[PDB]
RNA sequence: GUAAGAAUAAGGAUCGGCUAACUCCGUGCCAGCAGCCGCGGUAAUACGGAGGAUCCAAGCGUUAUCCGGAAUCACUGGGUUUAAAGGGUCCGUAGGCGGUUUAGUAAGUCAGUGGUGAAAGCCCAUCGCUCAACGGUGGAACGGCCAUUGAUACUGCUGA
RNA sequence: UAGCUAGUUGGUAAGGUAACGGCUUACCAAGGCCACGAUGGGUAGGGGUCCUGAGAGGGAGAUCCCCCACACUGGUACUG
């Protein structure tokens, strides 16, 4: 399933815009609800920051606990930083490369685009939004839906897009001091290996 | 006795715990060459194999810094013991103080350390652990 | 250093009878550190919660004392006692976490380590269990170390 | 009778064969004797992997193949390589 | 040939008409605490004109059963 | 101790005794009441609440704590037992589902209403 | 592949501490809640209702049976003065342990080789189902056992 | 649960079974097991495996595969 509520209450629950640094974000930055608003609880639990931290990664890209456990127990099998690895493999979806391409400005409609054939991957059209795109790949896009009015509208480092043929040629997979993430990979770690 | 080597170490253990300086312990084939080994490695400053007694004696010297004295022998346990004997072949080596410490093990050539022996592939009876 | 970081580890209640009633107190244990090199625990006992606070952070920001935290985390296993408690500290990777109990995740954070397992086998309470960890962390002594008071080569300590 | 035959280990919908020599009184799927090949149908080739190492010799030693079997071992060899004498 | 099981053992008792029973020792690991135990077992041989005695290291060799528990055979008599 | 001692005799190890013993180790059992009465709990609390004896199918007597306000629990009633002590009562060891065979829900219930067996309004 | 149409589709648990989330109204030790501490005797963040908030999500809670936390049967990895724990004290059978040196065997121990340790299953790597589940291939593993060839430092046996 | 076993323990000759064998019979001797747990009672099909656990361990033996036992409750033989 997909979250399809308000973003505006998110980005006001973590104080960080996640969709986009945009209308609503200043204007009562405070948390929502009738009690957020007013002078919050001043001591904050360890298990809270890790479990917010955590849930900010979670809810940025749209991915449930259950996913978001299976892709942290697939990513922990490499030797290297689980977290480094684990925000990679979270990076490397096909939605999240959709949304960093420029097509779709939030992920919220790159999960709205790649689940209507509207994308093709190495040819074959691909509309899965959890497809992991494994370095080297070839996102075009579907030459049906190419000239749509939403697509030219909205038209980084290892992302090597074309204008001419919607290209993108995904490869050479970022790092930590790549990707831009307001997230701490190791509060994740403790939580769950709580 | 019940365990000449345990004796051995045991009296190094006290002896560095009160701060002295030589110790006397009785000689044998076995504590001989622990003690070879342990002043290769560099734990005791010198020994000395005293003649002119049915057994022979072993006169060691403790080694201590020259300020803040800090004795190098912080920690030498057994892991044989005559109620329970260990042994392991050249895979199951122990990992004394993360490959800090030493590992004295009776191998088929020699007395040997843990280290010394994973190289040469053999296998043998883990005696004792400096650190 | 200079950039000192603290954190409150537990703040207890206690009471002392008279013959009127009772009097009242707070005892608090603040753990302040560099969160590089240095670290140390100091107690604070007042009436107010935030004048023991103050006490507790005036009184740890002497005795500090210097650990070796070799890469990014403790360069051996070392046990801790220090009566009650009893904390088995063991080094895991660059990249694991802290994974340590209740106030000593709080010490561990506070020295610089940042990927530890950390085994509290004992009691647990914040008065000692600090104590503890301290007295496991500064026994602890690094390979340039060991090989110095050896005299032997940065090489034979390895092969 | 030792007989060189089929058992199917694939998904439903998509079968995978393995070509393989076992009694005529076991279980299709069961126990056998020794894998010998291995039959794809699911290709245009119908990829095969026989063994001809091990076909003739459990041809030599009494084995029987069935009607695919057969089939599978014409095309791939070990059949006009048993026949010489 | 094959070269069937063979055993050494002591005579634990000859009461028998031409035929003795023998005692073996074996030191085998703990599966537990790794200290060796020791194990004991009596195996029944065939013996012909009843020369060994309660006491001596005989040596048994397996064969076919010859009896009903009574599966092995002395051949290599060692010390008395 | 001895490793000689541990050898002879080793490490006893206990069964841990269970929970709920009285239900044949069934998530849920059926029953028929006998007597529907109210009791007291011991200190300091101050109520009257609802038990039943309840005769399970395997022939055991138990003390069931109707859960909630407002049931029928006649003198014979088809009820589900499913477990579940109370430290208030001395004796009631289990529980009954709201919402079973026989037994009614709740009514005017809108926070709780997967427990106490209440559809949605 | 073609043609209307956001149309055909979101609920459950929790909000005193443990543990993530607080305000009001009604009852006044009653009705009730409860995994432990325990709350309600008329200003209840703990009972019922309303608003808001947190978690999970086509699922959410309770029960029943297991492992972990439990170092709470401890070989790894605990104790016996006062918290549970030294037999009332000796002798001694079976058993457990063994001062120094030396010669022999190699039973334990160590190393190599051959056979076996079915397939399936777990893990790793790579391919096909649009991804995954799933399936194919390969390796590792199967900590074990039998035969044989060596080493003799330590334990066992024989002799001095 | 401290004694158990009387064809029971070993042998000598026959009958035998696909095949050795107290498998059975005739005769001689009193042997055989047992505190390293016989005997007796309760429970239970066994394994590859599944869950959990850092590991050592602990708890089960559905579905897939191998071995064993059974076919209303018991006994017996024929064909092959």
């Amino acid at each position: 399933a997909r979250y399809t509520g308000p973003k505006t209450k998110i980005a006001r629950k973590f104080g960080e815009a996640i969709f986009g640094d945009d209308k609503s974000f200043e204007k009562r930055n405070y948390p929502p609800g009738q009690h957020g608003m007013a002078k919050k609880r001043g001591k904050k639990s360890e298990y809270a920051v890790q479990l917010m931290e955590k849930q900010k990664a979670k809810y940025s890209y749209g991915i449930l606990e259950k996913q978001f456990r299976n892709l942290f127990e697939k990513a922990s099998a490499t030797k290297g930083v689980t977290g480094e690895v684990l925000l990679q493999l979270c990076e490397a979806r096909l939605d999240n490369v959709v949304f960093r391409m420029g097509i779709a400005p939030s992920r919220r409609g790159a999960r709205q685009i790649v689940s209507h054939r509207h994308i093709t991957v190495n040819g074959e059209v691909v509309n899965i939004p959890s497809y992991h795109l494994k370095p080297g790949d070839k996102v075009a896009v579907r030459e049906k839906s190419k000239s749509l009015e939403a697509i030219e509208r909205s038209l980084y480092e290892w992302i090597t897009w074309n204008n001419d043929l919607k290209e993108g040629t995904f490869v050479s997979v970022p790092a930590r001091l790549q990707i831009p993430e307001n997230i701490k990979e190791q509060l994740i770690v403790e939580l769950y290996n709580k | 006795y019940t365990d000449p080597i345990a004796d051995y170490l045991t009296r190094v253990r006290n002896a560095v715990a009160a701060n002295h300086k030589v110790v006397e312990i009785p000689a044998s084939n076995l504590k001989k060459e622990i003690t070879k080994i342990l002043f290769d490695q560099g734990y005791i400053l010198s020994y000395k194999f005293e003649q002119n007694t049915v057994q022979g004696s072993i006169k060691i010297a403790l080694k201590y810094d020259k300020d803040t004295k800090e004795p190098v022998i912080k920690d030498i346990q057994r892991i044989s013991k005559p109620g329970l004997r260990k042994y392991a072949g050249a895979a199951k080596l122990p990992r004394i103080l993360n490959g800090l410490g030493i590992a004295i093990v009776s191998t088929s050539k020699g007395l040997m350390t843990g280290k010394q022996a994973k190289q040469l592939n053999v296998g043998g009876e883990v005696i004792c652990y400096v650190y | 250093g200079l950039e000192l970081k603290d954190r409150l580890v537990s703040v207890n209640r206690v009471t002392k009878v008279t013959k009127g009633g009772r009097a009242f107190g707070f005892s608090a244990i603040v753990v302040v550190g560099d969160e590089n090199g240095v670290v140390g625990h100091g107690l604070g006992k007042s009436k107010d919660v935030s004048e023991a606070i103050a006490k507790a952070v005036e009184d740890a920001k002497k005795n500090l004392v210097r650990i070796p935290l070799n890469g990014q985390s403790v360069p051996h296993e070392q046990k801790g006692k220090f009566g009650g408690a009893r904390v088995f500290l063991i080094p895991a990777s660059h990249g694991t976490g802290v994974i340590a109990g209740g106030a000593v995740r709080s010490v561990l954070e506070s020295v610089g380590i940042h990927d530890v397992l950390s085994k509290s086998q004992g009691s647990s309470n914040p008065h000692n269990v600090v104590k503890a960890t301290f007295d496991a962390l500064l026994q602890m002594r690094s390979a340039h170390t060991v090989a110095k008071q050896r005299g032997v080569s940065l090489e034979k300590v390895f092969k | 009778s030792v007989k060189i035959r089929l058992q199917r280990h694939g998904k439903k919908g998509k079968p995978f064969y393995w070509v393989v020599a076992a009694d005529a009184r076991s279980k299709r799927d069961g126990k056998y004797l020794e894998k010998i090949g291995t039959y794809n149908p699911n290709t245009n080739p119908a990829t095969v992997e026989l063994n001809l190492d091990s076909i003739v010799k459990w041809l030599h030693q009494g084995a029987q193949p069935t009607d695919t079997a057969r089939a599978i071992l014409s095309y791939k060899g070990a059949l006009l390589k048993h026949h010489l004498d | 040939r094959n070269l069937r099981k063979e055993r050494i053992g002591v005579v634990t008792s000859n009461k028998m008409d031409k035929s003795i029973v023998i005692s073996e020792v074996r030191k085998v690991k703990h599966p537990l605490y790794g200290k060796f135990v020791l194990k004991t077992k009596k195996y029944v041989a065939h013996d012909e004109t009843n020369d060994c005695n309660i006491g001596d290291t005989v040596r048994i060799s397996e064969t076919r059963p010859l009896s009903k528990t009574k599966c092995w055979r002395l051949v290599e008599i060692l010390e008395r | 101790p001895t490793i000689q001692q541990l050898v002879r005799t080793g490490r006893t190890q206990i069964t841990k005794k269970s929970k709920s013993v009285a239900l044949d180790s069934c998530p849920q059992r059926r029953g028929v009441c006998t007597r529907v009465y109210t009791t007291t709990p011991k200190k300091p609390n101050s109520a009257m609440r609802k038990v039943a004896r309840v005769r399970l199918t395997n022939g055991n007597e138990v003390n069931a704590y109707i859960p909630g306000e407002g049931h029928n629990l006649q003198e014979h009633s088809i009820v589900l037992v499913r477990g579940g002590r109370v430290k208030d009562l001395p004796g009631v060891r289990y529980h009954i589902v709201r919402g079973a065979l026989d037994t009614s829900g709740v009514a005017g219930r809108t926070q709780r209403r997967s427990k106490y067996g209440a559809k949605r309004p």
